[PDB]
């Protein structure tokens, strides 16, 4: 090659990163600021050899901001993708800032995307499990990552397939150490929305054609002080109508207008609607009598707030 | 007595049999089944050691879930998918005549009904609860009476009233307090004791 050329091409990139280069230097003692410039222009080139050394060279006096673990690894797995690179690197993250749920649940997705054996990815979410995290919403997150992956390992397509009992026995094994665990550790449940429950009762209800066991869950979603939302009712309406029948939609429905605290003019609109669209005449009736009648009785409380 | 592939072949279609009301339903321990589950590879991931004889069932076994043997009263506590399993009619039929079963013994049956207290569902209705029941004049008296789900209040009254020597001409009040504090009052003597939502083991009393 010819040099000189090298050398000339190679002290133009030393002037660009100069200016660079000296602010680093003048400021602060983690500079993590001027090490986040460095970071947003090295990207802009989009040099990998480059990307990587800046990430590195901010890691070494930042090691504990969670912020610039996950964009660095995010980024080894947009661009790079290179399995032992972007593996160290998650693995890297989760050891200095273990309290952090992405560095995790990202390091489990990444295990997937490279097809790592299902004993590893098993083993890395139990450790997770032991790993401190702050929030309850933090436990039903790294639970949901997993659950997530185990669905992809199953082939609904297929009445009974193991992988099916596995991903069932992780839910069961999931629900049951949201509610002792995270609970204890807490005092309050960790999933007050039971987002867990409702994606279970998804999967149960369209991927394995199992309504029943969609419908006792969504039972004990709506025991769980979750009856008094109307977008609540909705999902469950909205579950049944795709894999139930409309006998069913009725009643959840009549349930729904008696149950619904914050928005019941909603749910009393989407009832007489499917009647309309659906029902007998009689049917419609029946709806437009138990509409008016709580209806009524909601605008009466609201004139008692006001009497009182 | 058939081929394993034969018994296989006929119990796959028990999965389709959605549980229904007034539906004959029953227990069958866990341990038992999955041995028979891997002695006709039922399970298709499982069937490493296919019709060999090591792995044969024999005649049912459920002395094991009984609290009492001779009354043949079941355990507390009892689980769906770990303890026992459930199984339909004909089921029982085919793997009643396939394997018999331990003598002295006689076929756990039950049945679904409709509960749940706001999305309703079907679920095979078991370790119902002993009710509490009671009168007015005596507070220390309790009875533990078992009621369905099915079962309706008017089915509970009707109960009530024969066993602490009431006729029909009187009237009839009934009441609850569960956690609740205050005493309400029952009204309706139509529905299902699902739909009002009584709790297990506690004092309906009259």
């Amino acid at each position: 090659e010819s040099v000189i050329q090298n050398y000339n091409k190679a002290l133009q990139q030393l002037e660009k990163y100069k200016p660079y280069e000296e602010a680093l230097l003048q400021a602060e003692a983690p500079r993590l600021a001027e090490y986040q410039a460095y970071i947003d222009f090295e990207m802009k080139i989009g040099d990998p050899a480059r990307i990587q050394l800046i990430f590195e060279r901010a890691l070494v006096e930042n090691c504990l901001v969670p912020d610039l673990w996950i964009r660095y690894s995010q980024y080894l797995d947009r661009q790079l993708k290179v399995k032992d690179l972007v593996l160290s690197v998650h693995n890297r993250a989760i050891r200095n800032c273990p309290w952090t749920v992405a560095l995790w649940s990202r390091y489990l997705l990444a295990m997937e995307r490279h097809g790592v054996d299902h004993q590893v990815i098993s083993v890395t979410f139990e450790k997770a499990l032991n790993a401190g995290f702050i929030q309850a919403t933090d436990y039903v997150e790294i639970w949901q990552a997993y659950l997530d992956y185990l669905r992809r390992r199953v082939d609904f397509k297929q009445d009974s397939s193991k992988e099916l009992e596995e991903l069932r026995a992780a839910f069961t094994r999931a629900l049951e150490y949201l509610k002792q665990e995270v609970e204890e550790r807490f005092n309050e449940s960790g999933d007050p929305s039971c987002v867990i429950m409702q994606n279970w009762a998804r999967i149960e209800a369209r991927l394995c054609n199992n309504m029943q066991k969609a419908r006792e869950l969504w039972d004990s979603i709506m025991t769980r002080g979750n009856a008094k939302y109307a977008n609540m009712w909705l999902e469950y309406y909205n579950l049944e109508r795709a894999h139930g029948d409309t006998q069913h939609c009725r009643k959840a429905l009549h349930r729904a207008v008696q149950c619904t605290s914050d928005y019941p003019e909603h749910v009393c609109e989407v009832l007489l609607t499917m009647e309309r669209t659906e029902g007998s005449l009689e049917d419609w009736d029946i709806a437009v009598q138990k509409t008016e009648t709580r209806l009524a009785r909601v605008n009466e409380q609201r004139m008692k707030a006001a009497e009182k | 007595r058939p081929d394993a592939e034969t018994q296989k072949s006929e119990l796959g279609p028990l999965m389709r049999t959605t549980l229904q009301r007034g539906a004959q339903w029953y227990l069958i321990d866990s341990r038992w089944f999955k041995q028979w589950k891997k002695y006709v590879g039922f399970d298709s991931w499982d069937m490493y050691n296919v019709g060999e004889h090591n792995l044969f069932p024999g005649p049912i076994d459920n002395s094991g879930l009984f609290s009492d043997p001779e009354s043949q009263t079941l355990k507390e506590h009892l689980i769906d998918e770990l303890d026992y399993v459930l199984v339909p009619t004909e089921a029982w039929n085919k793997l009643l005549n396939w394997y018999g079963c331990v003598e002295g013994q006689q076929p756990i049956v039950r049945k679904v009904v409709e509960h749940g207290l706001f999305v309703k569902h079907c679920k095979v209705e078991v370790y119902l609860l002993e009710l509490k029941l009671c009168e007015n004049s005596d507070p220390t008296n309790v009875l533990s009476c078992h009621f369905s789900k099915a079962d309706t209040i008017a089915t509970i009254e009707k109960e009530m009233r024969k066993l602490f020597n009431i006729p029909a001409e009187r009237e009839t009040r009934l009441w609850n307090k569960y956690m609740s504090n205050t005493y309400e009052q029952l009204s309706k003597l139509d529905n299902t004791v699902q739909d009002a939502g009584l709790y297990q083991g506690q004092v309906l009393v009259i």
